């Protein structure tokens, strides 16, 4: 994640500074600098699995067009439950489905 | 037959179903007649071929 | 679909182990396969490492440019491909 | 009150029809066609 | 890579359209503009988005 | 979202409103316009906190009353719409409901006849709203 | 800085570490096949490929 | 509006729109600043509400880094005024108010059409293009044209 | 026999579900989970009809 600078707005660039041989966080259209907290310049991946877990809404204890379930609830311990499937549209999306109960709103996996 | 609606094909079928009459199985012969949704199944398919 | 029909040789066309091999090394393989997930680091020292991902693995290496370009593999995909890192 | 039956929903229909007919959309469009749509567009 | 620009601009000086040649040098991020009847120039500095139009754009808001 | 749908169910707002809330997406959308299209759907009351939960409000009082075509203190079809026991659906509003395809499904029910056709199992879910 | 994140892509791609270029992915496949018997006939033979 | 750049090809993941009686495309970042909010963070927030969403962010940065020539709304109107698709000689006393009536007017007319609400056409435009990265992360469904 | 028939093979695709849902169905070779549990699921439905 990258962020800007606070009274200027605009995006920090992390320029090195060779004398002290340190990672910074330096703006442009400013000159406030700032020390990097860690090294990581910028990082990306190759396989993804994030999102998967992270695509949670609060009511969707309410909504009927989602089939219940008597899936015991891990937290709750009800038996009507809702059920569905990550909305990742991978080709290779691994349906180990994300039971949610009507309250704990929990992605359990009960394999 | 896909999920033409968000998640379902139908909407008088509940979200991830996945059982054979949940996404295009006809039990049934003319015969025995034809329930709404395997109807549209098979008019779907009538309507492609 | 473009696709070749290919016949090993007659030892091998009967013999199913030489055949994985012949396969593993013809399949075409890249870094991309078997890399896993990539991190670029501005690594100060050119001597060592300040992050401990691999901190004792450099200290046990180790034992310019100061960024470092840092990167991980895929070990079950690594294997997969019949190779080591 | 009981469970609804089919003529149920056959009267149902029937009302329906007798007030709107097969052309109502029809009429209706055309109806707020010669009322609003010409002096909006005016 | 150069790329003169025979243009078809008109020029304030010598009234002449087309007359304007509107040569990009991004380089030194700097720009170059000829006339092959009164052979005026024009300067202006010029980023990864400025165009011909651009340029006649800045020698209008320059000049007059 | 419950008080603007019961107020186009009384007929407050126009049955052509068409009101959509997108629960996963967190959104909203309402629509008013020309040209859209829609169908009658019966309204299957699914409060948590009645009989006619899980049941039609339909009743067959309303069907005497429209068998007289009078209110019995003109009764139309569009008395029935705007006494809240019909609505209707557009494409798009079609997808957010759960449909009792029969009047009989909305009871959860308990045979065996080789000259019918054969209706669904129904039993992945043992709720339904 | 932008130098590293450039060599980071260029050499995400550019290392091939097996295999026949442009082979994307190779099958083990068996094949039966028709072959003269040594007192004559034809006998048909299961083999990989 | 259209996702520039391949997957770690065309160089970074940029985006330029299409606009009503124009002839080129423009960063969009540069059409946000032309529409009042020329700094970065404020366009972010428009259009990221998952800060966490550190994916998003740097799929938009070439976006960001690319807007950093523009700092103001005239110079971004102007801009955009100098690829309007009309005459030769408008010049930017007149160049800079027929990009901020295009801005206003023939753009999302729908949403409004008077001034004081290109606040809202930035909101919009935001949540638009959130829209569009998300499909680029392809987290949902492409919307079925057939739906 | 037909019901019968029909009922064993819709609890072999139940099954088949059970299997796939808990990450436990084999993948077929090129052919992703998801177009393995298809491919199995048509299977069965052509063997019961
Ligand atoms: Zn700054
Ligand atoms: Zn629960
Ligand atoms: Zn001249």
């Amino acid at each position: 994640s990258f962020r800007f600078c606070l009274e200027c707005n605009n995006m920090l660039y992390p320029k090195e500074d060779k004398e002290n041989q340190r990672l910074l966080y330096s703006c442009r259209n400013c000159d406030y600098t700032e020390l990097a907290e860690d090294p990581k310049v910028y990082r990306h991946e190759l396989i993804t699995n994030i999102g998967e877990t992270a695509g949670i809404v609060d009511d969707i204890g309410q909504d009927p067009t989602l089939p219940r379930s008597d899936k015991e609830c891990p937290e709750c311990h009800s038996r009507d439950c809702v059920f569905f499937q990550s909305q990742q549209r991978r080709k290779d999306t691994n349906m180990t489905l994300f039971y949610v109960c009507l309250n704990c709103k929990k992605t359990f996996r009960d394999e | 037959i896909a999920f033409g609606f968000a998640d379902r094909s139908l909407p008088h079928f509940t979200k991830d179903d996945f059982s054979p009459e949940s996404k295009g199985f006809v039990e049934n012969s003319y015969l025995r007649g034809l329930t709404p949704q395997e109807f549209f199944f098979h008019a779907m398919a009538g309507r492609e071929g | 679909t473009p696709a070749l029909t290919v016949y090993l040789d007659r030892e091998i066309a009967l013999d199913i182990e030489k055949a994985k091999v012949i396969q593993s090394s013809i399949e075409y393989t890249t870094l991309k396969n078997v890399t896993s997930a990539t991190e670029i680091y501005y690594d100060p020292d050119p001597t060592s490492t300040v992050i401990e991902e691999d901190f004792d693995t450099v200290e046990a290496y180790f034992s310019q440019s100061p960024w470092l370009l840092r990167l991980e593999l895929d070990r079950a995909r690594m294997l997969d491909k019949q190779l080591t890192m | 009150d009981d469970t609804i039956t089919t003529e149920d929903c056959w009267t149902v229909i029937s009302a329906f029809f007798e007030e709107k007919g097969l052309v109502s959309q029809q009429l209706d469009s055309f109806d707020e066609f010669m009322e609003t749509s010409i002096q909006d567009l005016v | 890579i150069k790329q003169k620009l025979e243009t078809q601009f008109t020029c304030l000086f010598c009234n002449h359209d087309n007359s304007v040649v509107c040569t990009l040098d991004k380089k030194n991020s700097i720009g170059l503009l000829e006339c092959k009847k009164c052979n005026l120039s024009f300067q202006a500095p010029i980023n990864s988005l400025s165009q011909p139009i651009d340029i006649y754009s800045d020698w209008i808001d320059a000049c007059e | 979202v419950s008080t603007m749908r019961d107020l186009r169910r009384s007929g407050a707002i126009s049955p052509e409103v068409s009101i959509i809330r997108d629960i996963r997406e967190r959104e909203f959308k309402i629509f008013t316009d020309v040209g859209r299209v829609y169908r009658p759907l019966f309204i299957v009351e699914d409060d948590e906190s009645k009989d006619n939960k899980g049941e039609l409000r339909i009743t067959k009082e309303h069907i005497r009353k429209i068998q007289q075509g009078y209110d019995d203190d003109v009764y139309g079809w569009s008395s029935l719409v705007t006494s809240g026991v019909i609505e209707y659906v557009d494409g798009e509003e079609e997808e957010t409901i759960m449909i009792a395809m029969t009047p009989e499904d909305l009871q959860t029910r308990s045979l065996n006849d080789t000259a019918k056709r054969i209706k669904p199992e129904m039993s992945t879910s043992s709720h339904h709203t | 800085d932008q130098m590293l994140k450039r060599i980071e892509a260029h050499m995400l791609d550019l290392i091939a570490l097996r295999g026949i270029p442009g082979i994307s992915k190779v099958y083990m496949v068996k094949h039966k096949v028709s072959v003269p018997d040594e007192s004559g006939e034809y006998k048909n033979e299961e083999l990989w490929a | 509006i259209k996702l520039y750049g391949r997957e770690d090809k065309g160089t970074g993941r940029t985006i330029k729109a299409t606009l009503p009686y124009v002839k080129q495309d423009i960063p969009i970042v540069i059409v946000f600043r032309a529409l009042g909010v020329v700094p970065d963070g404020e366009i972010l927030q428009h259009i990221c509400y998952d800060e966490n969403d550190w994916q998003m962010l740097e799929m938009l940065k070439p976006c960001i880094e690319e807007g950093f020539v523009i700092q103001d709304k005239e110079v971004a109107l102007d801009f955009i005024g100098r690829r309007g698709s009309a005459a030769l000689g408008i010049r930017r006393e007149k160049r800079i108010q027929y990009a901020k009536d295009i801005l206003q007017k023939e753009l999302l007319p729908h949403i409004t059409q008077e001034e004081g609400f290109e606040t809202r056409k930035t909101f919009f435009l935001g949540y638009m293009v959130n829209r569009l990265l998300l499909c680029a992360l392809e987290r949902k469904d492409q919307d079925d044209r057939d739906h | 026999e037909i019901t019968h028939a029909i009922s064993s093979a819709k609890e072999q695709v139940q099954e088949i579900i059970y299997k796939a849902q808990h990450n436990e169905l084999e993948l077929k070779p090129g052919m992703t989970l998801r177009e393995s549990f298809e491919g199995e699921v048509s299977r069965t439905l052509n063997d019961a009809r």
